[PDB]
RNA sequence: UAAGGUGAUAUGAACCGUUAUAACCGGCGAUUUCCGAAUGGGGAAACCCAGUGUGUUUCGACACACUAUCAUUAACUGAAU
RNA sequence: AGGACCGAACCGACUAAUGUUGAAAAAUUAGCGGAUGACUUGUGGCUGGGGGUGAAAGGCCAAUCAAACCGGGAGAUAGCU
RNA sequence: CGAAGGUGUGCUGUGAGGCAUGCUGGAGGUAUCAGAAGUGCGAAUGCUGACAUAAGUAACGAUAAAGCGGGUGAAAAGCCCGCUCGCCGGAAGACCAAGGGUUCCUGUCCAACGUUAAUCGGGGCAGGGUGAGUCGACCCCUAAGGCGAGGCCGAAAGGCGUAGUCGAUGGGAAACAGGUUAAUAUUCCUGUACUUGGUGUUACUGCGAAGGGGGGACGGAGAAGGCUAUGUUGGCCGGGCGACGGUUGUCCCGGUUUAAGCGUGUAGGCUGGUUUUCCAGGCAAAUCCGGAAAAUCAAGGCUGAGGCGUGAUGACGAGGCACUACGGUGCUGAAGCAACAAAUGCCCUGCUUCCAGGAAAAGCCUCUAAGCAUCAGGUAACAUCAAAUCGUACCCCAAACCGACACAGGUGGUCAGGUAGAGAAUACCAAGGCGCUUGAGAGAACUCGGGUGAAGGAACUAGGCAAAAUGGUGCCGUAACUUCGGGAGAAGGCACGCUGAUAUGUAGGUGAAGCGACUUGCUCGUGGAGCUGAAAUCAGUCGAAGAUACCAGCUGGCUGCAACU
């Protein structure tokens, strides 16, 4: 009645991908000094 | 003394809602779309000269355009001016 | 916590506006360069 | 140069023309907003604040021009002296 | 009166656990220190890379510092993998 | 009428390979013989795209807390409405800034998005909404600073800087009360207001500088007083009469408001004033200021909260009364005060002290100079006209900003109600706002965060890490040592509740009337009604316990090193 919309604004979802290297602590493991 | 060809410019269209006819309805004030760059007292001369009306006060304000979508293209709607203009004892359109 | 960008448009305008690329030649070249690449927008002008 | 047109997506509405003055293309013009060397001053580019004339005015105001710096040349007047 | 005292805001940061593909690229929770001062906070500005700035730690300078980032020389060079 | 390419099958050669035809496909491909190669991949922690594995495995974002009955729809734990139940309340409530940017309000929709469903949405898609002489911005002016004609330097490029010019984070004119939409308000409206100019007129008058003198215009800390917001109690008015013992009463429940402006001039604070004459000062000069005398009054003037009157026989108001879409709309409206206690707000940029000795200009006010002069100007009244432009929605301690996220993190200011409480600590509540975008069960180990434990009691561990413990106020008392201030809440003790009396409220504070006075009104004494209200003491009384919750020091000794903050 009113109209079913189709023009669906937000379909071109695309989306991507991205990472960051984290801070680690590897002195107690070191076999060595 | 504004010139008649200026006058012919400024003013746009009618402002069509049910705030403008509750105000022309209640306070007696007309709504106008109007020239981006047109000051009250254009507005007023303009008004009183186009529509034979005798013209209380002027309030203006800038409406800023909204921004649609045309499938995937952003674009924006140009912004205009209103005009809220208070007449004293007259009838208009 | 308090990251690295805290808005400001004032000190942004002042800071990488037009005209304060035109006030010196190195900011000259800055939008030479951006011209030349054709950048839509050549400054954070807004 | 023509029976086809009014840029497009994007069609429609509304129309226009029909040897010819519809459309279209070539030469030549007019108009040409604001910023930007920007140049009347500022400015956080595209805005704010002007002045000086010349008109007009239905007296509230309006219109239009001009006004950057430097070099050179001329005129004018011209400190200590 | 006091670089006084206790103690909220506020500014810090000693300890413990937890979290470690976290709620978070250093937090949360429980305590803890100061809290009229060598105090803290806002808004502008100013100092620039062998440079700044530092009550000092090779600290910090846009989650980057024994020498920031961006682009060029540059397809540097590498008896090495 | 079937090209390449695929996807097959056979056949053939030492091989790389070739050849044939089944299917798909739909338009190209090329024996031979020469020639040129971007000429051959399985790996380079190769590169780019697709799809796997773990794997339906972890998680689904603060443990503030929900359960019904409806509605709607195709469907509801999550949407909405109602009813109860938890949570924040100096916040989780508002109001803004910064930044964002339409997220605002409304209607549709459910794909994608929302860590679940979604009928919902800050999602999509559309339409509407931001109304100003007084609020800001712009603008007048300046600080840090930047730029800077000439200028002075510097191979160029440029640097520094005078006159200047910009530049707030700071000084410069002015509006407040009621009502308004689904969304806008000191902006709309209604009532009451104010400011700055122009232009005339009418009187009356010396006017006139980027120049002079004032002003603006200024520190910290501490002590007051005088107040007011703000509460509390009575009175008053409008109602009520109790789901179960009672309850027309010191009974219960609400309402009790009112502004800018315009007057009036006071608790304060500050300076004495008025003439006359004169000058080695203020580019020069002045009648302003600064200096020096004399005379006479010293009783003269400024500033300033609050109150009070008017504004306002107005508005608002507990409630009714109708209508009705039950959204909501209209209509009418009773009382409308006093006492006490009042801020961190005002007087107050006051006052007192201190050393560390506390911007700048403009507006502003006066003085003249060149000049202008029967003008011009100035001043007062009175009209009249103008005050443009811009921004105003919404978020704003957050799902709208900064952190990639609807991210347990950060983010400047303003307001601050009650009961306990020294308190803006903290417990519970008010206004308001929320229950944290996956839930339902079972009630394993183990993990996390808590509660409690017999006898013991640091035996644990690298080590009292962690836990437990102490805590509050009054009062008594306190060691060595000392730099005489400290140490020190040293250490150690004791008393805390309620009720009644003293006194059914005392001390104190606040203070009506009355009574006088006067230099008689925003007066002062003298009196005292009322109101608020400790600290005790003495006697009883209760529990196991009275800083009964929350909240809130563990303490003492011996040595190292750095004085300390």
């Amino acid at each position: 009645a009113n109209g079913e919309d189709s023009s669906f604004g937000s379909f071109t979802f695309t989306v991507e991908l991205f990472s960051t290297p984290v801070w680690i602590w590897w002195w107690p493991r070191i076999r060595g000094p | 003394m504004i010139r008649e060809e200026r006058l012919l410019k400024v003013l746009r269209a009618p402002h069509v809602s049910e705030k403008a006819s509750t105000a022309m309805e209640k306070s007696n004030t007309i709504v106008l779309k109007v020239a981006k760059d047109a000051t009250k007292a254009e507005i007023k001369a303009a008004v009183q000269k186009l529509f034979e009306v005798e013209v209380e006060v002027v309030n203006t304000l800038v409406v800023k355009g909204k921004v649609k979508r045309h499938g995937q293209r952003i674009g924006r709607r140009s912004d205009w001016k209103k005009a809220y203009v208070t007449l004293k004892e007259g009838q208009n359109l | 916590m308090k990251r690295t960008f805290q808005p400001s448009v004032l000190k942004r305008n002042r800071s990488h506006g037009f005209r304060a690329r035109m006030a010196t030649k190195n900011g000259r070249q800055v939008l030479a360069r951006r011209r030349a690449k054709g950048r839509a927008r050549l400054t954070v002008s807004k």
